[PDB]
RNA sequence: UUUUGUAUAAUGGGUCAGCGACUUAUAUUCUGUAGCAAGGUUAACCGAAUAGGGGAGCCGAAGGGAAACCGAGUCUUAACU
RNA sequence: GUUUAUUAAAAACACAGCACUGUGCAAACACGAAAGUGGACGUAUACGGUGUGACGCCUGCCCGGUGCCGGGAGGUUAAU
RNA sequence: CUUUAAUGUUUGAUGUUCUAACGUUGACCCGUAAUCCGGGUUGCGGACAGUGUCUGGUGGGUAGUUUGACUGGGGCGGUCUCCUCCUAAAGAGUAACGGAGGAGCACGAAGGUUGGCUAAUCCUGGUCGGACAUCAGGAGGUUAGUGCAAUGGCAUAAGCCAGCUUGACUGCGAGCGUGACGGCGCGAGCAGGUGCGAAAGCAGGUCAUAGUGAUCCGGUGGUUCUGAAUGGAAGGGCCAUC
C-alpha cells in the first residue's frame, strides 16, 4: 500500500488517475496494489480519481478543483 | 492394578509396604551418613565439593507415610 | 502458600473474568460476587472456576 | 559493509514521528493477579524511551 | 606459626531502602493541583483547606494555591491548607 | 611510565644512525562547506569511456495504530471534558 | 637386579612365590572403520588381568553401602 | 439379541524338524611349481550367528567445558532481594564483615458503607471463686488495641460491635513524588455501571511503610486484527491470565 499526495495528481498525465497510471509517472513502487489520495498537497486541475480510496479532506479538494472520483 | 484374590493381592500389598518401609530405612541412614559428611571440617584448601552438597540437598526429600488409622479408636470409660 | 489462584468466570456468556486467591481449605464453598463486566457494561454475577 | 542491524531490538522499539522510539512497558507478562488494576491499566499504553537510554537504542537500530 | 590470623562473623548488617518522605513544597511555595505537599508515615500533618490525603496518608493539593502550615485544633496538630492565590 | 603519591633504593633505556605504532574498505549518524531545492541523486550498465545517456532504485515532503484501517489526524475507549 | 639422561638409587619398581578372577579356541584380551595380526603355530599343568611379594607362623568378624556373579516371578520401561 | 461348544477361517505367540539363504579360522580338488584369495565337491552349523538402520541400558575408555562475588590477602565462616529504627551531622540522600529486628504472607472478611461504642491497670463489695474468670461502683485516662518486626500515626478513632453489601469496580486521568534507566508510588476529576446512607456524602482493597522476579519460550480463554493464488485454516498479533 502506498500514499498519494494531492500535489502528485498534476504530475502524472492528462488527469485520469490509476494504479496503472501512477506507477508510469514513478509516484509509486511498482509492485503496489493500493493506494491511498490524502490531503497533502494542493490540486489546481480536474483530476479523475479511476479506482483508488480518496480520503474526505483529499475527496473535498478535488471536487473543489473541479475534479472527479470513481470506481 | 493386580490380578488375582484378595489373600494375594494381601500378600503382595504387605511385600509392597514392607519394601517400601526398608527402603525409608536406608535413606534415612545415607542422610545421617552424608549430614556427618557435611558437618566436618574442610581441611585444608582443598575440595570438599559442590556435587556432593547438591546431592545431599537433593537426598533431604519428603516421602508419604501411610494414614492408617490402627489401634487408637478411643472409646471413654463409663 | 495455601491462597490459590482462581478465576471469577462472568454469567453473562461473555468469557471474561476477574481473578484472585483464595483459601481453599477454609473456604470450600465457591465463590461469588456481583462484579462489573466491561463486555456488557453491566453489573452481574461472577462465579469461582479454575 | 552495511551495519547489521540489532534484530532484537527492531522487534521492541519503533520510532516515531520527531524521531523518538516508542516500546512497550515491562511488567504486563504473567504474574498478574498481584498486580492492581491501576498499575496494569497504566502499563498497556506505549511509553516513549528516555533520554538516557536513547543512545543506546539509536546505535542499536541505525537504519531506523 | 599456625597462629597468626583471626576471624569471626556478624548477625546484623541488613538495612532497607529509605523512602525520601519529608515536605516536598513548603510553606509559602505555589502549586498546581495534585502537587505533593508531604510524604508521611502516619498523619505527622493533618490536610486542611483544599488539600487530601491519600492511602499512604500523602498530602496532596487539592486546588491551585499557596501551601499554608498551621497548628489548630483541639489537639495542637499541624494542618496543611492551601490558599487558592 | 605507573601511581594517592617517585630523587626514589619502583619500571625502561649502554650510545649513535636507520626503521617502529590510530590505517584502509564499505555502511551509518553529526558538523563544516559546495551545488540544486519540495525536490535531490543515480547504481550496474552503454559510451569516440572523468563527458553524455541510464531514475532500476534511494532518501524527502504524513502521521497514527500490533494490525486491518484511517489520514492532518490517528490510537485508546461504549465515548472521551 | 631396575629407576627419575642433566640436584632424588631409595624403604620406590621388579622379583621368584601366593591368591582372586576371566578365558573351551574363530579363547578371553589388544592393535586395527575393515581385512587381518599378536595372544600362539600355544589349548586350562595354557594364556590375560588384578592385588600381594622369598621363607616361617598365620591371614579373625562384617555382603548394610559401591561393584561383580546368579535368578527369574512380579512392577517400571525404547524403537515399533 | 444373551450366553456358551465344535469343524473352518484368518491372524499372533511359543516350540520341534528341515535346507535352500548365510557361516565355516573342517576335509579333499583346481587355478598353482602358493598353509593368501577365488571356484568346485563334501561335512558341520543353519534361518540361529553376523552385519546395516532405528532403539533402551551401560559407558571418565575418550572429548568439550563448568566449578560466583563481597572479603581490612585468599581459603574457611558469614552474606547476596525486600521492610523498620539508629549510625545519618534538625530538607532528601549517605558507607563499613557497623548496632538491633523482621518478610517471601493473611483476609470474601480482617474489604465498602451506615449506625453505635471506648481501653490497660488498680481499689472496694460479691456463691463455690483464689494473685488474677463473670458481677456492681470508684480511681485512672489509652500505660490498651491494631492480623504479623519496628517506626510514624490513630478519639472525628485507623481501635470494638451490628445491619446491608461487593468500589478487593471497567476505561481514563490534570498534576505530582522517586528513580541512571527498567520501573515504582500518590492522585483530584471525567465517563459507564454499583453498594451503603434519609441525605450531605464515602467506597478503584485493608492505619501506612515488607509479603517479591525483567525478558524469552510456552499454556488457557476471548477477539475474523492478520491469514504467502483464492475461500478457510494453521501460525501470528491484540486483550485477560497461567
Ligand atoms: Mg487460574
Ligand atoms: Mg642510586
Ligand atoms: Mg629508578
Ligand atoms: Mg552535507
Ligand atoms: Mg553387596
Ligand atoms: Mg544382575
Ligand atoms: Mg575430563
Ligand atoms: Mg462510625
Ligand atoms: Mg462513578
Ligand atoms: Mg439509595
Ligand atoms: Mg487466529
Amino acid at each position: 500500500t502506498a500514499e498519494i499526495r494531492l500535489s502528485d495528481l498534476a504530475k502524472v498525465e492528462g488527469g485520469v488517475v490509476d494504479l496503472n497510471t501512477l506507477k508510469a509517472a514513478n509516484i509509486i513502487g511498482i509492485q503496489i496494489e493500493f493506494a491511498k489520495v490524502i490531503l497533502a498537497g494542493e490540486v489546481t486541475t480536474p483530476v479523475t480519481v479511476r479506482g483508488l480510496r480518496v480520503t474526505k479532506g483529499a475527496r473535498a479538494a478535488i471536487e473543489a478543483a473541479g475534479g472527479k472520483i470513481e470506481e | 492394578p493386580w490380578e488375582g484374590n484378595y489373600s494375594s493381592w494381601l500378600e503382595q500389598k504387605d511385600q509392597r509396604l514392607a519394601q517400601e518401609a526398608s527402603q525409608e530405612a536406608a535413606r534415612r541412614k545415607s542422610i545421617e551418613k552424608e549430614l556427618e559428611w557435611v558437618r566436618q571440617g574442610t581441611k585444608g584448601r582443598q575440595s570438599k565439593g559442590k556435587a556432593r552438597l547438591a546431592r545431599f540437598e537433593e537426598l533431604n526429600s519428603t516421602e508419604y507415610q501411610k494414614r492408617n488409622e490402627t489401634n487408637e479408636l478411643f472409646i471413654p470409660p463409663g | 502458600g495455601i491462597r490459590e489462584k482462581i478465576k471469577l468466570v462472568s454469567s453473562a456468556g461473555t468469557g471474561h473474568f476477574y481473578t484472585t486467591t483464595k483459601n481453599k481449605r477454609t473456604k470450600p464453598e465457591k465463590l461469588e460476587l456481583k462484579k462489573f463486566d466491561p463486555v456488557v457494561r453491566q453489573h452481574v454475577i461472577y462465579k469461582e472456576a479454575k | 559493509p552495511k551495519i547489521k542491524t540489532v534484530r532484537g531490538a527492531a522487534k521492541r522499539f519503533k520510532k516515531t514521528g520527531k524521531g523518538g522510539f516508542k516500546h512497550k512497558h515491562a511488567n504486563l507478562r504473567h504474574i498478574l493477579t498481584k498486580k492492581a488494576t491501576k498499575r496494569k491499566r497504566h502499563l498497556r499504553p506505549k511509553a516513549m524511551v528516555s533520554k538516557g537510554d536513547l543512545g543506546l537504542v539509536i546505535a542499536c537500530l541505525p537504519y531506523a | 606459626m599456625a597462629h597468626k590470623k583471626a576471624g569471626g562473623s556478624t548477625r546484623n548488617g541488613r538495612d532497607s531502602e529509605a523512602k525520601r518522605l519529608g515536605v516536598k513544597r513548603f510553606g509559602g511555595e505555589s502549586v498546581l493541583a495534585g502537587s505533593i505537599i508531604v510524604r508521611q508515615r502516619g498523619t505527622k500533618f493533618h490536610a486542611g483547606a483544599n488539600v487530601g490525603c491519600g492511602r499512604d496518608h500523602t498530602l496532596f493539593a487539592k486546588a491551585d494555591g499557596k501551601v499554608k502550615f498551621e497548628v489548630k485544633g483541639p489537639k495542637n496538630r499541624k494542618f496543611i491548607s492551601i490558599e487558592a492565590e
